[PDB]
């Protein structure tokens, strides 16, 4: 799982990587990312592929 | 580094007054503060150390 989000001049990323035991959606139980990168660019996006 | 005697500290801008031991609590890489349920800040990381 990654996260991303542009904010105030600086875009970063967020992940979180877990097994999971069921195939089906994602699991109900709670895990959370702790940041990977942090990435200082003025680049701005409105399109994400 | 001095430890176990009051002395003013400065990181980075960030100044405060104390004496600073080995903090038992370990956190993740990414994390550069420790703070208080007061909004304090409890624990540093030396910058060079
Ligand atoms: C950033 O993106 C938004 C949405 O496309 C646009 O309105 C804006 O002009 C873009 N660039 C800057 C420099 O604000």
């Amino acid at each position: 799982e990654f996260v991303f989000k542009n904010i105030d001049g600086y875009f970063k990323i967020y992940s979180k990587h877990t097994p999971i035991n069921l195939v089906r959606d994602l699991p109900q139980g709670f895990s959370a990312l702790e940041p990977l990168v942090d990435l200082p660019i003025g680049i701005n996006i409105t399109r994400f592929q | 580094l001095v430890k176990n005697k009051c002395v003013n500290f400065n990181f980075n801008g960030l100044t405060g007054t104390g004496v600073l031991t080995e903090s038992n609590k370990k956190f993740l890489p990414f994390q550069q503060f420790g703070r208080d349920i007061a909004d304090t800040t409890d624990a540093v990381r030396d910058p060079q150390t």
